[PDB]
């Protein structure tokens, strides 16, 4: 796994590759809040 | 005025969902076919009929869940809840496979009630009834598969179960045992389904590419008010396009849109005629001139005789687990294997 | 004035009977050679070693076939992926034995269909049309290149390519089922929804136009003669067919816009066949469909069967019987 | 709000980034933000691939795709494909993660506070799409970087540590490329081969001297052609053939990126040199030959003459002869007779598989390799169970080759569709009829009779 | 000899003279109109309508 | 329904029977699929189909291999089927565990549970274990 | 067989050269808009 000074953050790193999908959904959420205009 | 007129005026009232006279046959029977399927794929097992698992309680996902056909010992019983098999008990009715006939029968009276819905709305709006006649296509596939196919066979057991992978075995059961792809009625049905998908992909892409300029915006979806009398695409241009690309082309919008009705629906009627001929086991199994020759000449091989050896594998390997009622105990040494497989 | 300008003016003329164009410079020589070799190889062609085991499979009409069983046989397992033209064959008899004309037809087909597609673009440019009919034709070009080109690449041989016939098609579909489990793969699922949906919205749109036609004929003559060609009046009450489907399901599920309606007819099949043709492509490289065999167990651990286990026993029957002599080792790696 | 609704532009919300064609600051901030996402994924994926690393299983059984690119560079890899350290993989995934927070800030600065057009304030960076001197300069600046980026592979493979050669004598190990191949008859020998079987157009580079010697010529071309397009201007024939607009340049790239998309998806299926089988698992062709070699060893121990062992079809059960004359393995594996692998090439000769060397010299590391590559063949499923399509659910393996050859191949068709959409519109936006046919002037009506 | 790594499948020397005389025989046709034109005349369009 | 009579497996060459605790049958499956199951999936052997993990085939080996103590014996020292010579150089083992990186971290209880899985699986599935594709 | 082979490379790069020098022949300007 990660080096010993970094084994603490092993849950947070598991979420990290998902985060680029969340930018695709952030566009539509932003288009909803702007009212699609 | 009378009592019939008040009821006639109430059902045909403009409301959220149009009820009409036909809604008394549709809305009770369609609600119970759909709810009988959602219940049967969630809770009711197939452990006693088929010897499978076909529920969400039993770990199956959306794909491997089904409402399954009853046992072969039931025969063609209607399996009424009050009947001689179930005798009023709900729990023993579900284990015999009573929900499957509950779905199929109340579903068959949903498709009756939905096609009557299309005659009733067309008479009130005042249009020609071609939706109700094109919907007769899908009626001829439900009836001649979910109803007329197990009636000609041994029981309801040989019918398609209402589940995603349970249709998929019915596709594989019909090749090994019936040679369904060789049947010219499927061949005229594939020509209508792939032909019907062809026509909407062309008519979709030719209308959308001969549009007129009706606005300054780059979006062309905005430039159409529904009540306008000017046509929205150049028919003369689209004819001139396909007359030079493909060589021949429609010059008639009335003939075009009728031809988009004829091609998908006829593929459901011609394929429905053949599956009635497989209830009687009148299959197009072999070309005897190919079979008499391959017997006398042990060198003559076609692709066609290659498909029979693929069907011996379907007829032998799955039929042990397919039909647990018949108790096929095959030895290892009768099952046709190939070399080193 | 020049000879080239008087040739470019003719080859890009829309005043020809059939538009030739610059893609027709390599559409017409390709597809006429794929045609003229197909008619000869379907009618009169000797048997072909397909399995590479020197067991020649007859596929033509003169060797005792019909329309259904006759087929242009794919090339040998001995050749495999190698390019095998006529001049690299040392005789035509050695060419026709080893599956010659399958590569001549297919390679001149995929060039001619990818040029027929660009030709649909070109005439749309010279006629003033918006251009994208050729994007809708990308969906059968994706599917033709999937079973003739991409699937022989990832499996490493043209012998696994699709036989040019009718019974050869069903030899292709069943063997593809046992080795790849296409029915459980979600891209065949997304294109069965593409053509069941496609034939739905075809017959659903074609009925609502034909339902709402305007009176322009008598009851003696044909319905179709109420459309004069090139007229500017609309030939059906579109408000009528909107109020019908607005009551048949409910109000808000109906397209009042005929442009957005005629776009959804082009979206649904074409997206369904793009996705499907990238199902054969990802299953050309042995990334198969789902496999739920022995997935449901009791607490004791005994395997409880599902419908996928019954589907598996149909796949095991085709797997142990396809190419019944070509195998020598326990696993069909090819 | 002006510029950000359909009343001002004419584009709907779903085709909303098409509003960025004729603004330059918003467009620059968009390209540097998506570049911030490409970096950010690769940093965050490698940290995800490090935290799930186990030294017990091999590198390909654990289902990784990015820490096997760095092992081809040679970081943390030992002899024979054994990853040792996994502290340098942590270091790379942080630099490609911190840097995306800077490229992230450029995407949020240049697209939310930057000027809409750079041509007003910044005359070096400002441009126009119709200009042809500036666009070849933008092409020229960004080609000299692709020249320099190709020499970083060459500097690293000759000076800074070396790269992983799987053909390295004595076993696969990090090897300095001492003498790369600089012969244009050999290097451009690949680029003009047949793409079919046996030749295998650019996939078939089979040693690291042609790889590292080849990336030299790429750096030579991309710098001279980078300087060529900075100085010059497009010729007479090049100005007549193209469309000089904004979307037309985008549909030029989408055609070429699809070429690179298919080719990287076909490297990963066949090539075992840039993609070592010790790291990515055995190829499609390699696992077909490892089966026939394993049962060759198995029945040779039973005292069976494997050369004269007549097969059931009449061919060779074990050794047969290829259609060019070479001694190969028999079965359905006769199609993959071009399989050149570092564990079978010890048994080659001029003729092929040397029968004297099979009868006498089979080394037990080859038996440990062919049995490893039989059981980890690239045959999988989407729920990640291995084996054939009818295998039961016990193993958890899909080869990383089958993920790369089915996803970059998946994209490379849709980017070919992007060449078709974006060039159909750009050629018709240049001509004026992308909005539809004019009702007053229809071009078909002013033509000949139809026939 | 199929799987030889030879440029464009040019096995014999005679096939080159076929390739060179194919591209050039149409190139010389093309230069009869689009050749011998001014290589120094520009435009600020997206598309040029200069001459024949 | 994992009764302790069903979890009771034979432990020595004489024939004593001990029971497997429920963590042994669970780690016994995870370790077997991760380590051994690449070739010994479901009891068959991919690279040598003659020598399987059948309870018939384990019994006919020249040292009897049905026991837990006999299977962990095989893992630390794999002889052939007739037991004359060693094939530790090609089968993964503990003795030859420098070449195989997969077996450098295995304790005594870990091999005790893997051999527990090989022995307790024919008692769960009687004919599926090592029956080939006929009994899938 | 090396006489047929000569005939094919004539026919291929005849039509390929008509394709290549077709779009170099000021092909964007051949539209119904202007010229
Ligand atoms: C068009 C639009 C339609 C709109 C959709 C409407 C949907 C409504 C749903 C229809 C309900 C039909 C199901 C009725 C149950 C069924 O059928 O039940 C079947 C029973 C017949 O029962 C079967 O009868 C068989 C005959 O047995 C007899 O023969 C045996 C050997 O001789 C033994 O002797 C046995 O003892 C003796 O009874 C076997 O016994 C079977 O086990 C037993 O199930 O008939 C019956 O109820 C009635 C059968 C007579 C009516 C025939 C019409 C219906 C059948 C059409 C299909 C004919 C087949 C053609 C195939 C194509
Ligand atoms: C074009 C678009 C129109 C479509 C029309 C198609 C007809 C065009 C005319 C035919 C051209 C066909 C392309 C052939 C691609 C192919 O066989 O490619 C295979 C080669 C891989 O070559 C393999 O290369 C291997 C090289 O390996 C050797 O070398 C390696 C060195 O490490 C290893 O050692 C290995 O073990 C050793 O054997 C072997 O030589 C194989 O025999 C050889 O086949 O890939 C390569 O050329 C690189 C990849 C080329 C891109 C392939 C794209 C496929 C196109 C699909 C498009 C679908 C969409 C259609 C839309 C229209
Ligand atoms: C790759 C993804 C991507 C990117 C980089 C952009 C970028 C952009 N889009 Mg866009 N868009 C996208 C996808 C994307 N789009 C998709 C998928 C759709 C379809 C729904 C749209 C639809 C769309 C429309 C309809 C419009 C744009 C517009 C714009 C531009 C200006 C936005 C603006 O000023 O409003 C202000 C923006 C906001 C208030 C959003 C705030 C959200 C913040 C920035 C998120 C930051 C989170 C991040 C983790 C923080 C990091 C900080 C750093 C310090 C670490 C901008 C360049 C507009 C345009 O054309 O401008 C002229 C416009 O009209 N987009
Ligand atoms: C390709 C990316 C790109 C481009 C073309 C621009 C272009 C521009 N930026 Mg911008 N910017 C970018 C990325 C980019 N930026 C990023 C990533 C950030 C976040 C750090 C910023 C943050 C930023 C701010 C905060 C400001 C600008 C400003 C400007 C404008 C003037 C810059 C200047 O003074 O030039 C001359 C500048 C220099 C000569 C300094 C260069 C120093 C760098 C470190 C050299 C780069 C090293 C090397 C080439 C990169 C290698 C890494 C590579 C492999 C990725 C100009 C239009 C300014 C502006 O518009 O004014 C309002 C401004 O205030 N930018
Ligand atoms: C990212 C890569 C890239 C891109 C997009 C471009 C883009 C462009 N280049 Mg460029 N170029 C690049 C890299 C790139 N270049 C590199 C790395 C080099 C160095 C080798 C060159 C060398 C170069 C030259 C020498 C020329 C261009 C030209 C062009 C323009 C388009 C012509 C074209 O594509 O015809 C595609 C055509 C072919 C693939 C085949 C052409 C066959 C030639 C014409 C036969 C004549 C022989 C000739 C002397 C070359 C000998 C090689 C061989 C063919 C015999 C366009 C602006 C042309 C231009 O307008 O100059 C400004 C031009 O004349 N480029
Ligand atoms: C307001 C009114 C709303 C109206 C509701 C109308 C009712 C119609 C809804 C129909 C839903 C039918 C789908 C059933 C799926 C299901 O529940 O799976 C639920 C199952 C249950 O999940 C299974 O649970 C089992 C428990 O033992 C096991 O754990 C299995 O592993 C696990 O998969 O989930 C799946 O199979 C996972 C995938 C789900 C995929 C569903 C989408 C598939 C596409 C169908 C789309 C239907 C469109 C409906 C549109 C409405
Ligand atoms: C995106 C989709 C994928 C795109 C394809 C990807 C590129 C594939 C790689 C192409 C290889 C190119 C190398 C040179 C060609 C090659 O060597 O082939 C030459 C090969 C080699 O030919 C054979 O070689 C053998 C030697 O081993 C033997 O000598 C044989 O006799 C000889 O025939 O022959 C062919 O493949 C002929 C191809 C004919 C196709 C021409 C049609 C192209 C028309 C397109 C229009 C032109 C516009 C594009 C140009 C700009
Ligand atoms: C997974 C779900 C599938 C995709 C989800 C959304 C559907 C596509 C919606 C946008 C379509 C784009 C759009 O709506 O264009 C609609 C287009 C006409 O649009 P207009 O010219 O009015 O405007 C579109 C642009 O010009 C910008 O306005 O119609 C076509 O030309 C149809 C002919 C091609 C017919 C085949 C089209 C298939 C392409 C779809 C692939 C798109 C993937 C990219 C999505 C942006
Ligand atoms: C290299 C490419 C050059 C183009 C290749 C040419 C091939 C084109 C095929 C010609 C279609 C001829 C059928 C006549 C049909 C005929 O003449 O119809 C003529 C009809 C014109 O209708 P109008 O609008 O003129 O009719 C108005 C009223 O008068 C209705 O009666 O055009 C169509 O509707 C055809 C569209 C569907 C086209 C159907 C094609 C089905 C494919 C062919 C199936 C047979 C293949 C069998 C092979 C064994
Ligand atoms: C059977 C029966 C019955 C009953 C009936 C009923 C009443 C039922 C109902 C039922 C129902 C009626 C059901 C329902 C169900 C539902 C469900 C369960 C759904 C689900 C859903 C889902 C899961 C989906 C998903 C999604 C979402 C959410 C969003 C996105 C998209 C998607 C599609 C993915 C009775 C009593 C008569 C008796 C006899 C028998
Ligand atoms: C690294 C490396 C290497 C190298 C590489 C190289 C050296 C490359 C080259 C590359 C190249 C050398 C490429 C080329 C390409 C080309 C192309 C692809 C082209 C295209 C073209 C076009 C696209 C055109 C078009 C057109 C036409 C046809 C007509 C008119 C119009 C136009 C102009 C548009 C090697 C192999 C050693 C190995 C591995 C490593
Ligand atoms: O060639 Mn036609 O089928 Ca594709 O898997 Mn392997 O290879 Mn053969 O066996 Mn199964
Ligand atoms: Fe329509």
């Amino acid at each position: 796994r990660l080096p010993e000074a970094y084994v603490v953050f092993s849950p947070i790193v598991d979420v990290l590759p998902i985060i680029p999908v969340f930018f695709l959904l952030l566009a539509f959420v932003w288009q909803a809040a702007i009212g699609f205009r | 005025r009378g009592l019939f007129d008040l009821v006639d005026d109430w059902l045909k009232k403009d409301r959220f969902v149009f009820v009409g006279w036909s809604g008394l046959l549709l809305f009770p029977t369609a609600y119970l076919a759909a709810g009988g399927w959602m219940t049967g794929t969630t809770f009711v097992t197939s452990w006693y009929t088929h010897g499978l698992a076909s529920s969400y309680l039993e770990g199956c996902n959306f794909l491997t869940a089904a409402v399954s056909t009853p046992a072969n010992s039931v025969g063609h019983s209607l399996l009424l809840l009050w009947g001689p098999e179930a005798q009023g008990d709900f729990t023993r009715w579900c284990q015999i496979g009573g929900l499957w006939t509950f779905v199929a029968l109340h579903g068959a009276f949903g498709l009756i009630g939905f096609c009557l819905r299309q005659f009733e709305i067309a008479r009130l709006v005042g249009i020609r009834p071609y939706n109700a006649i094109a919907f007769s296509g899908p009626i001829a596939v439900f009836v001649s598969v979910f109803l007329l196919y197990p009636l000609g066979q041994a029981s309801w057991f040989f019918a398609p179960s209402f589940g995603v992978a349970a249709i998929f075995r019915f596709l594989l059961f019909l090749q090994g045992f019936h040679n369904w792809t060789l049947n010219p009625f499927h061949m005229m049905g594939v020509a209508g389904i792939l032909g019907g998908a062809l026509l909407c992909a062309i008519h979709g892409a030719t209308v959308e590419n001969t549009l007129f300029e009706d606005g300054d915006a780059a979006n062309t979806f905005r430039a159409f008010t529904p009540t306008q009398s000017e046509e929205t695409y150049s028919m003369v241009t689209a004819n001139r396009f396909w007359s030079q690309i493909f060589g021949v082309a429609f010059s008639n919008k009335r003939w075009l849109h009728f031809f988009m009705l004829f091609v998908p629906v006829t593929g459901l009627w011609t394929s429905s005629i053949g599956i009635v001929g497989l209830a009687l086991n009148l299959r197009a199994y072999d070309f005897v001139s190919q079979e008499l020759r391959a017997a006398e000449d042990p060198e003559f091989e076609t692709f066609y005789t290659k498909n029979h050896l693929l069907d011996e594998g379907i007829r032998a390997w799955m039929a042990a687990q397919d039909q647990p009622h018949e108790n096929f105990v095959f030895p290892e040494e009768v099952l046709p294997r190939g070399n080193a497989l | 004035v020049s000879l080239w300008e008087r040739f470019c003016a003719w080859i890009t003329s829309t005043e020809n009977r059939l538009y030739i164009g610059w893609f027709g410079c390599l559409m017409f020589p390709t597809l006429l050679t794929a045609t003229s070799c197909f008619i000869i190889a379907f009618i009169a062609a000797p048997p072909v070693d397909i399995d590479g085991i020197r067991e020649p499979v007859a596929g033509s009409l003169l060797y005792g076939n019909n329309i259904i069983s006759g087929a242009v046989v794919p090339s040998s397992n001995a050749i495999g992926m190698h390019f095998y033209p006529i001049w690299e064959a040392a005789s035509i008899d050695e060419w026709l034995y080893n599956g010659g004309p399958y590569q001549l037809i297919v390679l001149h087909f995929l060039l001619g269909v990818s040029a027929y597609m660009g030709r649909e673009w070109e005439l749309s440019y010279r006629l003033g049309m918006r251009p994208w009919i050729f994007v809708a034709f990308s969906a059968p070009v994706a599917a033709a290149s999937a079973v003739f080109l991409v699937y022989p690449i990832g499996q490493g041989s043209f012998s696994d390519g699709m036989p040019l016939g009718i019974s050869g098609t069903f030899n292709f579909m069943l063997v593809f089922q046992a080795e790849h489990n296409i029915l459980m793969h979600p891209f065949h699922m997304a294109g069965v929804a593409g053509v069941f949906g496609g034939s739905l919205f075809s017959a659903m749109h074609g009925s609502l136009v034909t339902s709402s036609l305007i009176r322009e004929t008598t009851e003696n003559e044909s319905t179709n003669y109420g459309y004069k060609f090139g007229q500017e009046e609309e030939t059906y009450n579109i408000v009528a067919a909107h109020g019908y489907f607005g009551r048949l399901i409910f109000q808000y599920a109906s397209f009042n816009n005929s442009r957005a309606l005629h776009f959804f007819l082009a979206l649904w099949p074409v997206v369904g066949i793009w996705i499907t043709s990238m199902g054969i492509s990802t299953m050309a490289f042995n990334l198969n469909g789902f496999n739920f065999n022995q997935s449901v167990v009791d607490s004791q651990g005994r395997v409880i069967n599902t419908w996928a286990d019954i589907l598996n026993r149909a796949n095991l029957g085709i797997e142990v019987m396809h190419e019944r002599n070509a195998h020598n080792f326990p696993l069909d790696l090819a | 709000i002006a510029g950000r609704d359909i009343e001002s532009t004419g584009f709907a919300w779903w085709s909303g980034n098409a509003r960025l064609i004729n603004v330059s600051g918003k467009l620059l901030g968009a390209h540097v933000a998506h570049a911030g996402l490409m970096v950010f994924w690769a940093g965050a994926m490698v940290l995800f691939e490090v935290s799930h690393f186990v030294p017990e299983k091999p590198t390909y059984e654990q289902g990784f795709i990015l820490i096997q690119h760095l092992a081809t560079l040679g970081y943390g890899i030992g002899p024979g494909g054994e990853i040792t350290s996994t502290v340098p993989y942590f270091a790379v995934g942080v630099i490609h993660l911190i840097s995306s927070a800077i490229l992230g800030f450029g995407g949020i600065y240049h697209s939310l506070l930057g000027p809409d057009t750079l041509e007003e304030s910044f005359p070096f960076f400002g441009y126009d799409w119709r200009d042809k001197n500036k666009m070849t300069t933008i092409l020229g600046i960004h080609l000299c970087l692709l020249g320099l980026g190709s020499f970083l592979l060459v500097i690293k493979a000759m000076y800074l540590g070396g790269v992983y050669d799987t053909w390295a004598p004595g076993g696969g190990d990090v090897r300095y490329i001492t003498t790369p191949t600089l012969n244009p008859i050999v290097i451009f020998g690949y680029v003009f081969r047949s793409p079919f079987g046996g030749d295998g157009w650019v996939v078939s580079v089979n040693n690291m001297e042609d790889v590292i010697g080849g990336h030299i010529w790429v750096g030579i071309l991309c710098i001279t052609g980078g300087i060529w397009h900075i100085f010059t201007k497009p010729f007479a024939w090049a100005r007549r053939a193209f469309v000089w607009s904004g979307e037309a340049y985008l549909s030029y790239s989408l055609a070429a990126i699809s070429l690179m998309g298919f080719t990287a998806a076909l490297y990963s299926w066949y090539n075992n040199t840039a993609y070592p089988s010790e790291l990515y698992g055995p190829t499609g062709p390699e696992a077909s030959q490892a089966q026939a070699f394993t049962f060759l060893v198995r029945d040779q121990r039973l005292g069976a003459n494997v050369s004269s062992a007549q097969g059931p079809t009449g061919l060779g059960k074990y050794l047969m002869r290829s259609p060019s004359g070479e001694i190969i393995f028999g079965g359905e594996t006769m199609r993959f007779w071009d399989l050149r692998a570092p564990w079978v090439e010890p048994l080659r000769g001029p003729n092929g598989l040397d029968i004297n060397k099979i009868k006498n010299d089979i080394q037990p590391w080859q038996e440990r390799r062919a049995a490893e590559y039989m059981t980890h063949a690239p045959l999988g499923s989407l729920n990640s169970v291995g084996g054939v399509a009818t295998e039961i659910n016990s193993v958890n393996y899909v080869s990383p080759r089958s993920w790369l050859c089915c996803s970059h191949f998946f994209l490379a068709f849709f980017f070919l569709v992007g060449h078709w959409w974006h060039s159909g519109r750009a050629r018709a936006a240049a001509a004026g009829f992308e909005k539809g046919i004019n009702r007053a002037n229809e071009p078909v009506l002013s033509m000949r009779p139809i026939d | 000899t199929e799987g030889t790594n030879e440029w464009f499948g040019v096995d014999d020397l005679r096939l080159l003279a076929v390739l060179f005389l194919g591209h050039w025989a149409i190139l010389s046709l093309w230069l009869g109109s689009y050749g011998d034109s001014n290589e120094d005349e520009d435009f600020f369009g997206e598309i040029d309508y200069s001459a024949r | 329904d994992l009764d302790e009579a069903t979890r009771t497996v034979v432990v020595d060459n004489a024939g004593n029977t001990t029971v497997l605790t429920p963590e042994q049958v669970k780690r016994g499956k995870r370790l077997f699929n991760a380590t051994c199951g690449a070739c010994h999936v479901g009891g068959i052997t991919k690279t040598n189909p003659n020598v399987g993990l059948d309870p018939e085939a384990l019994s006919l080996a020249t040292p009897r291999r049905d026991n837990i103590s006999a299977l962990v014996d095989y893992i630390k020292n794999p002889t052939t089927y007739d037991g004359l010579e060693s094939i530790a150089e090609v089968h993964p083992s503990i003795k030859s565990a420098d070449i195989y990186p997969r077996m450098r971290s295995l304790t005594d209880e870990d091999l005790y549970s893997i051999a527990g899985h090989i022995m307790l699986s024919p008692k769960i599935a009687s004919e599926k274990w090592g029956g080939g594709k006929i009994y899938y | 067989m090396l006489t047929l082979k000569i005939l094919v490379y004539t026919t291929v790069i005849f039509f390929v050269s008509l394709f290549i020098f077709g779009f170099l022949s000021s092909d964007p300007s051949r539209n119904p808009n202007r010229k």
